[PDB]
């Protein structure tokens, strides 16, 4: 098959979402130093090194442990954690439940709200019958850590780690429950302590990768890119694109339509390592080239630039074909 | 070297308050949580809770929510345990220990402080009474003879017992002190050949530092 | 909720023997189980974590195994350094719980107790009190029971007992027993008897004295 139909015009002009936050892609964020991503990320061999499927449903784990700090159980933070490698229900990988975010945990306590944490809505439930602990529903920060539960610290490797959920606001009544279940909707938001937007999230040094995840590095003047969408933040839940308190961008490694397609057919015979499958992105004044690697990473010929490329003036996408990564991808505004 | 060094022993009355120090060194203090485990003398280990050293947030076992409080002083690489309104049931050795889980290790308490013994008692400081134990007048002499020293009604610990200013070590059994009400009783036996007693002198040396006392009771026959 | 039951409470072993101790949880702890060793007068040290993994620096003779609810700790050929107390502990929901502990004591052949009885000193008598002291030195095994008899009748109230640790030299146990009386009560009776029952004898070991001699 030719992977050309994987990146059509609607994918980057309003319909396509990023494979991490499920937000409408509105920009291309180059990463001059490179990055890695495996969760909800597919390559051209039909495989992922991650633990999530190309869909945004619910995060669901049935065997963790829940607790609350302090001497009072009312309006208190609730902590849930489980060992990485215990998502027995997940057929893709037992590392983490399908949909668990690939971001290192940002520690916090008390009134302080974590900065740049993945946050989702849900709570704790009872593993023996499936009944919810109704007094534990809240917004929870989710992430990978070590030293849980005594002192969760951010980690970006999966083996030996722990997955952690902790409410950023006080739950109605906290519970101490062993073999506790976690249920959180897989569509997330970015935690902010106030109304200000922050830098794009997650930053490369916050992404958690499984053993064997290939990295995206520069090849000459070609630089790997992430796909930026406007993601909501807890500090100002109303803010969307062009807000007076700043525009919050979330970033993903692939357009979700590309991930879906890569996960249904095998494209091993379309590319060899050292080649991009190139599309030409045509704008109102000028054009640029997008290149896709066998590892499922996208590149651009922007060199050391980290300025975000706005897509609001993109007109159409035309496939080009395989091209050598020795050639600098064209970039003409 | 990684170590957790705990504060010295405390002796307090019921109702009083105590604060125990636990000072880390050799690693980053705010990257590893510290748990508190306690052990009553002779009994097992009971877990109390942990204090997150990065955030200061403490978690307690339910039995310890009332009168126990974990704190820390980050600048001093030190964690604190404070017990208010002390009960007899609080008399224990208190351990701080570093929690590890990750990178192939854990969950585990990896490093332990040396412990801090909190003694709870309402006794008032009292010198011991020393009594020499010689065989009753109508006793038959074998090849060996055992003599005794009885130390009664002192507080607090410890009392020290030597025989012949230390020159007798073999065949000496000094027993653990025990309570008689809230004072302590201690006894000590020494077994010597019959051909050396009462032929030569056998005295018993008892020292109670808390009351600045040094009694020396020679064992004479009857 | 999860309570830990260790077994046995204690066992007497010799160097070179292989030993299995057992820790059972009241519900599944999913191998989140650590084993600790504590020596007399010291702080515990980590031996096994996650049920089956030796901690850094722990000799190869130690072996942990188990899953679900039943776990075990095996020591192949106990060296002299292995004597002390052993604890299991679970990390499955707070409160994290320790087992009651297994004490490994050192084995040896039986020893008869040397019993000595001492009447009240003449110094204590003139000071109002009267304590009768009994020493039961160098006996093995540890289990022993002492009964005081005044004029043939056992006196339960008024006795204090002290047992030593296993001896650092000959591996025996020793015991101390004091019967404390009012001076008046002491002077109203005659025969004071220290009676001990132990494995080494079948008749009880007895040492007595009569005030009128």
């Amino acid at each position: 098959i030719s992977p050309a139909d994987l990146l059509t015009t609607p994918v980057l002009t309003g319909v396509g979402t990023d494979n991490r936050w499920n937000g409408e892609i509105v920009g291309l964020q180059p990463v001059p130093g490179g990055f890695s991503t495996c969760n909800r990320h597919w390559n051209l061999n039909g495989s992922t090194f991650g633990w999530s499927s190309p869909r945004f449903a619910a995060i669901d784990h049935d065997r963790g442990n829940a607790s609350y700090p302090g001497s009072s159980s009312s309006n208190v933070l609730e902590l849930w954690y489980a060992s990485a490698g215990s998502a027995a229900d997940n057929p893709i990988s037992q590392i983490a439940p399908d949909g668990f975010p690939d971001m290192s945990f940002v520690p916090f306590s008390g009134t302080t709200v974590p900065t740049a944490g993945w946050v989702g809505f849900g709570g704790i439930w009872n593993s023996s019958n499936g009944a919810p602990f109704v007094t534990t529903v809240q917004a929870y920060e989710l992430g990978f850590a070590t030293g849980a539960p005594s002192n969760p610290q951010p980690t970006t490797t999966t083996s030996g780690a722990q997955i952690v959920a902790k409410s950023i606001y006080g739950v109605a009544t906290g519970i101490n429950q062993a073999t506790a279940g976690l249920f959180v909707m897989a569509s997330g938001v970015i935690s902010t302590p106030n109304s200000s937007a922050i830098t794009y999230t997650p930053q490369p040094n916050r992404i958690v990768n499984a053993p064997g995840t290939p990295a995206a590095a520069p090849i000459g003047k070609n630089t790997p890119i992430m796909f930026a969408s406007v993601v909501r933040r807890t500090g100002d839940i109303n803010a969307e694109a062009g807000s007076t308190n700043g525009t919050q961008y979330g970033a993903g490694s692939q357009p979700l339509p590309v991930t879906v397609g890569l996960s249904l057919n095998n494209y091993s015979s379309a590319l060899m390592p050292g080649q991009f499958f190139v599309w030409q992105l045509n704008f109102a004044s000028g054009f640029m080239e997008l290149g896709l690697s066998v590892d499922g990473y996208f590149y651009a010929g922007t060199g050391a630039s980290a300025t975000l490329i706005d897509l609001s003036e993109l007109v159409d996408i035309r496939p080009v074909g395989p091209r050598p990564s020795t050639s600098t991808l064209v970039y003409n505004l | 070297q990684i170590q957790l060094v705990q504060s010295g022993p405390e002796l307090k009355k019921p109702g009083e308050t105590v604060k125990i120090s636990c000072k880390a060194s050799g690693y980053t203090f705010t990257k590893y949580g510290l748990n508190w485990v306690r052990q009553a003398p002779g009994k097992g280990l009971k877990w109390m809770g942990w204090i997150d050293t990065y955030t200061g947030e403490p978690t307690y076992a339910d039995d310890f929510k009332g009168r126990f409080a974990f704190s820390l002083e980050t600048s001093a690489n030190t964690a604190y345990l404070q017990i208010n309104y002390l009960k007899d049931e609080d008399m224990a050795t208190y351990f701080c220990t570093r929690y590890d889980y990750g990178e192939g290790s854990g969950p585990q308490f990896t490093y332990w402080g040396q412990g801090t013994l909190v003694t709870v008692s309402a006794a008032k400081t009292t010198p011991p009474s020393v009594y020499p134990l010689a065989p009753g007048s109508a006793a038959q002499t074998n090849s060996m003879v055992t003599l005794g020293c009885l130390v009664k009604g002192y507080f607090p610990e410890p009392v020290t017992v030597t025989w012949n200013s230390g020159s007798l070590s073999s065949g000496v059994h000094t027993f653990p002190a025990v309570l008689q009400s809230d004072l302590y009783t201690l006894s000590s036996s020494v077994t010597v050949p019959s051909s050396t007693w009462p032929s030569e002198t056998v005295t018993c040396n008892v020292a109670h530092p808390a009351s600045s006392t040094k009694v020396d009771k020679k064992i004479v026959p009857r | 909720e999860l309570v830990m039951t260790q077994t046995p409470a204690s066992l007497s072993v010799s160097v070179g023997e292989t030993v299995t101790i057992t820790c059972r949880a009241s519900d599944n702890i999913y191998s989140n189980l650590a084993w600790y060793q504590q020596k007399q007068g010291k702080s515990p040290q980590l031996l096994v974590f996650a049920a089956t993994n030796l901690a850094d620096g722990v000799p190869s003779r130690f072996s942990g195994s188990g899953s679900g609810t039943q776990y075990s700790l095996k020591i192949n050929s106990l060296q002299s350094e292995d004597f002390g107390n052993y604890y299991c502990q679970h990390f499955w929901g707070i409160p994290w719980t320790f087992g009651g502990g297994t004490k490994l004591e050192l084995k040896r052949a039986d020893a008869a107790p040397t019993v000595s009885i001492f009447p009240p000193s003449s110094e204590q008598l003139t000071s109002g009190g009267a304590s009768v002291v009994c020493f039961l030195n160098n006996f093995y095994p540890k289990d022993i029971n002492v009964k005081w008899k005044i004029d043939g009748s056992e006196r339960q109230n008024g006795v204090l007992n002290s047992w030593t640790d296993q001896d650092s030299k000959d591996s025996t146990y020793s015991m101390s027993s004091t019967l404390t009386l009012t001076k008046d009560e002491y002077e109203r009776h005659n025969s004071y008897t220290c009676e001990a029952t132990h494995k080494t004898s079948t008749s009880p070991i007895v040492k007595s004295f009569n005030r009128n001699e």
